[PDB]
């Protein structure tokens, strides 16, 4: 079950992927809208992976210890600059958390891409499942690969004021390194925009 | 048996905007012939769209006297229809009573002066989210145009409408620190012997400007 | 043989303030804490303030909210504050060295297992089940 | 069954072992048909801003509406009020509730039932917004009256676009013993 | 605070002991030190390492510890030893120092 | 469509009764319908 994704020029290869999990849609639609006068352009040299170290899944991590990332997260390079120069930006995400285990570690780690995470009380975690999600228990695999479209109350969005997606990685069953586990399993995230768009170029600063 | 109706409850109150029509009290009136009168406009977004009107400025006048010594910015104002610069135009006058405008706003800058003035201006629409520019070289990265003034006087820059919401409000006034719709800046990049000669700016509606949701505050 | 001294008057008038001093000199005068001692006659001694080379001090909530202690460098002095004095506090004041330490230790049947991270650090030996002990201190 | 651990919508049917699963009927859950009920909202004295979030978090509507990140409703408010009742569209400034040129139903013995359109300048409103208090722009207007004592929203033509967790009351002793009606 | 007998006495040339009864939190798990304290002048450290004696300290002052109990044995007491004796210790429940009662030695 | 059962062509025109809709240019039902049912391994007896 090899799954060699690619976005732009930055592939990712994983030899244990359980499969891609499209959340809420198979393909984003209708970028060209009336709330811009057609002045939108589609940036294409900015759809590339970028790693973000998430957290240290350490064995003493009870149920429901979740680490929320606000997407889009602070970025640098070709992207990060697009946000720095465009009043309105729009993009659907592709998120690939690659926690790596020694296939002797037991826990059921649940990765979800929730829209507009504001507050989840300790109980809401039990139903957090109804969200584009994938479990990454080390025994069956390591790689969770969610892809989501752009959800929002607007065609386009202002990234400084609003972050639409919260990447939530909740520890469902704590890590038991019973005989030969990794002592502490780190968790990274290959996150990558898709179907980027921009509008309304900001003035210079210099 | 009489037809039963069971007149329901909570209905039939006088609603000032209801679609119902009143009950006739007088009949057979035959008003005199109103046909083929000279000037008839069906909806006010024809007057606003085909007849431009002036814009108020820092100095009370419609024009903007060219700056001379070092500063190239002539006018810079928020795009909301409540702006002091646009408060006197028929467009804002009509947009008091509506809530959400959508489409476009044209700005007709006609340069009035001596033939040898030969000035060169620039208008740029700085979207919201960053302090608006204060120098043409810093504003050039925006949706901006430039135009000489040789023979034709009027130049109509169609200010775009790009925003997240498919409709933006017509009222500037609330607790806001910064403009929501974005500044519009008008720079005079360079000028010849036209120093002291006015630029008469006008406003209008666009080929797709639309308002909706009528509401009357005490104007 | 550190030659220490507590300085001040033998008595303090109630409704008025008292201050003290603590000299310490010698080769070893700076390698350990400079604490204070008083004696309640017929009762347990009240643990007063302390200090270390960097102004680091250890107090008990018994009299902490009424002791304030500063250090003087040139003569190696340290001062005590008895705030809201009383006739019962009349007693023989002293400045001493004091010792306090805490060893995070491990469980009886588990090894330190330093490589394993997090709160759970100790690990089984014969069973070989690692990272299962939240080691007591 | 014994499938894999990805997000696969595999629901084990009764047919796996001996048996038969048939005729599932799902009327009474269709988002259009459960949402269309009048929900009571604690009104303000004289001026309240219609926003379907003002509903409580434990009514059949106020809790089946917060299970949807984006909702498109069209609301049919029904008010009980002492004087003329003026409804200004959203982003209709204050001091526009006093002018009777806005939809202003006169006093009636029964509660006045208006049928307000959905005026917000947005594709779909939201229930949570990543910015405790949603933006000022998610409304349907405001009801200005001398006194308001009962205010019930109704969501006509509802369509909700994302799910989100509901939470039932958490009991003890493994059973939430209620007192069901019984003669 | 620890418990010591606040009245102890001894004659010239005899060996006097100063006792201190502690608990599992301060003596049974932590160190204990002893000192000799004259009025108007601060002590000199006397007994550390739970059995050892610092340089300069005459070996006539010796220490010991067993369980929650600690002692200060002063062999051959002389007129200069007429002073106050105090105990030190480290406790965990208070997360900070806890001390004895203090013993005035009256040389008869 | 939902919780309206009066079988009579509504009196007020559609534009005045509801907010008309405009188009441009149903996923959870698809998800639940495309749900792996039955079994995953050879079945016996």
């Amino acid at each position: 079950r090899i799954l060699t994704t690619r976005n732009g020029h930055t592939t990712s290869t994983t030899q244990s992927s359980v499969g891609v999990t499209y959340g809420y849609a198979t393909a984003e639609d209708f970028v060209s809208g009336p709330n811009t006068s057609g002045l939108e352009t589609r940036v294409v040299q900015a759809e590339r992976f970028f790693k973000t170290h998430l957290f240290d899944w350490v064995t003493s991590d009870p149920f429901g210890r979740c680490y929320q990332l606000e997407l889009p997260t602070d970025h640098k390079g070709v992207y990060g600059s697009l946000t720095d120069s465009y009043a309105y930006m729009r993009n659907g995400w592709d998120v690939e958390v690659t926690a790596v285990g020694n296939q002797f570690n037991g826990g059921c780690l649940l990765v979800a891409m929730v829209p507009e995470l504001c507050s989840i009380d300790k109980r809401g975690l039990y139903q957090l499942t109804l969200f584009p999600h994938q479990f990454i228990n080390p025994r069956t695999n390591m790689t969770a690969h969610i892809t989501v479209p752009f959800v929002g109350v607007n065609r386009y969005d202002q990234y400084k004021v609003h972050k639409p997606w919260t990447l939530v990685v909740m520890v469902v069953a704590p890590l038991t390194v019973n005989t030969e586990g990794a002592p502490q399993i780190k968790v990274y995230a290959n996150i990558a925009p898709t179907n980027v768009h921009v509008a309304g170029e900001f003035p210079s600063k210099e | 048996g009489i037809f039963p109706v069971a007149c329901s409850d909570g209905y039939g109150g006088l609603v000032t905007t209801d679609p119902k029509t009143a009950d006739p009290a007088y009949g057979k009136v035959f008003n005199p012939p109103r046909n083929m009168l000279p000037g008839r406009f069906t909806n006010f977004l024809d007057v606003a769209e085909a007849c431009p009107t002036f814009l108020h400025f820092e100095g009370d006048v419609p024009y903007v006297t060219t700056k001379t010594d070092s500063d190239r910015v002539l006018a810079q104002f928020d795009l909301s229809l409540a702006a002091k610069h646009m408060s006197n135009t028929f467009l804002a006058g009509l947009a008091q009573y509506y809530t959400q405008y959508s489409g476009t706003i044209n700005l007709h800058f006609m340069f009035t002066g001596p033939t040898d003035a030969k000035a060169r201006y620039m208008i740029a629409y700085a979207p919201p989210g960053m302090e608006p520019p204060k120098t043409p070289e810093a504003a050039a990265h925006c949706i901006h145009a430039e135009w000489d003034t040789g023979l034709n006087s009027k130049f109509t820059f169609s200010i775009p409408y790009l925003s997240a919401a498919d409709y933006a409000y017509t009222a500037s006034d609330a607790a806001e620190t910064t403009n929501v719709q974005g500044w519009v800046c008008l720079f005079q990049i360079t000028h010849g012997k036209a120093d002291g000669d006015a630029l008469v700016v006008l406003a209008s509606a666009g080929k797709d400007f639309e308002l909706r949701l009528p509401v009357d505050a005490r104007t | 043989q550190v030659q220490l001294r507590e300085s001040g008057p033998s008595l303090v008038k109630p409704s008025q303030t008292l201050s003290l001093t603590c000299t310490a000199s010698g080769f070893s005068l700076s390698d350990k804490a400079v604490g204070w001692v008083r004696q309640a006659p017929g009762k347990a001694l009240e643990w007063l303030g302390s200090i270390d080379t960097g102004g680091s001090t250890g107090y008990n909530p018994g009299l902490k909210s009424r002791l304030s202690i500063t250090k003087d460098n040139s003569k190696s002095r340290v001062s005590l504050s008895v705030s809201s004095v009383t006739t019962e506090d009349s007693a023989t004041y002293y400045c001493t060295t004091v010792y306090h330490e805490t060893s995070r230790t491990c469980p009886d049947g588990y090894i330190y297992d330093p490589g394993c991270g997090g709160s759970w650090v100790c690990s089984r030996l014969f069973p070989t089940d690692r990272c299962i002990v939240g080691r007591t201190t | 069954t014994s499938t894999g651990e990805s997000a696969d919508p595999v629901t084990a049917t009764v047919e796996n072992y001996g048996g038969e699963t048939q005729v599932q009927r799902r009327q009474h859950t269709d988002v259009s048909f459960i949402l269309d009920r009048f929900v009571k909202v604690t009104p303000k004295d004289q001026i309240n801003v219609l926003d379907l979030m003002q509903t409580p978090a434990h009514t059949l509507v106020g809790a089946l509406l917060r299970t949807a990140t984006y909702y498109f409703a069209d609301l049919e408010v029904a008010v009980k009020h002492e004087g003329n009742l003026t409804w200004v569209p959203n982003g209709a400034p204050e001091t526009a509730l006093d002018n009777t040129t806005n939809p202003t139903a006169y006093h009636k013995a029964p509660l006045t039932r208006l049928a307000l359109p959905y005026t917000a300048p947005h594709r779909v409103l939201a229930t949570v917004y990543n910015g405790r208090a949603l933006p000022t722009s998610f409304n349907y207007g405001a009801i200005k009256a001398t006194r308001v004592t009962e205010l019930l929203y109704r969501m006509k033509r509802a369509e909700t676009y994302c799910p989100r967790p509901l939470l039932a009351i958490h009991p003890s002793e493994a059973r939430h013993k209620q007192k069901i009606v019984a003669p | 605070v620890l418990t010591q007998p606040s009245s102890v006495s001894g004659s010239l040339g005899q060996r006097v002991s100063i006792t201190c009864s502690g608990s599992s939190s301060n003596v049974g798990n932590g160190y204990v030190s002893w000192y000799q304290l004259i009025p108007g002048s601060a002590p000199r450290t006397l007994i550390y390492g739970d059995t050892s004696r610092a340089s300069g300290v005459p070996d006539r002052i010796s220490g010991s510890r067993s369980g929650n109990t600690a002692t200060l044995t002063i062999s051959s007491v002389q007129a200069e030893d007429e002073a106050d004796y105090f105990c030190a210790s480290a406790e965990d429940s208070s997360s900070n120092a806890v001390f004895g009662s203090g013993t005035t030695l009256t040389v008869l | 469509s939902g919780n309206t059962g009066s079988i009579i062509n509504n009196y007020y025109m559609q534009q005045y009764q509801n907010s008309m809709d405009t188009q441009l240019g149903d996923w959870f039902s698809k998800l639940a319908s495309s749900a792996f049912s039955g079994l995953f391994g050879a079945l016996l007896a």
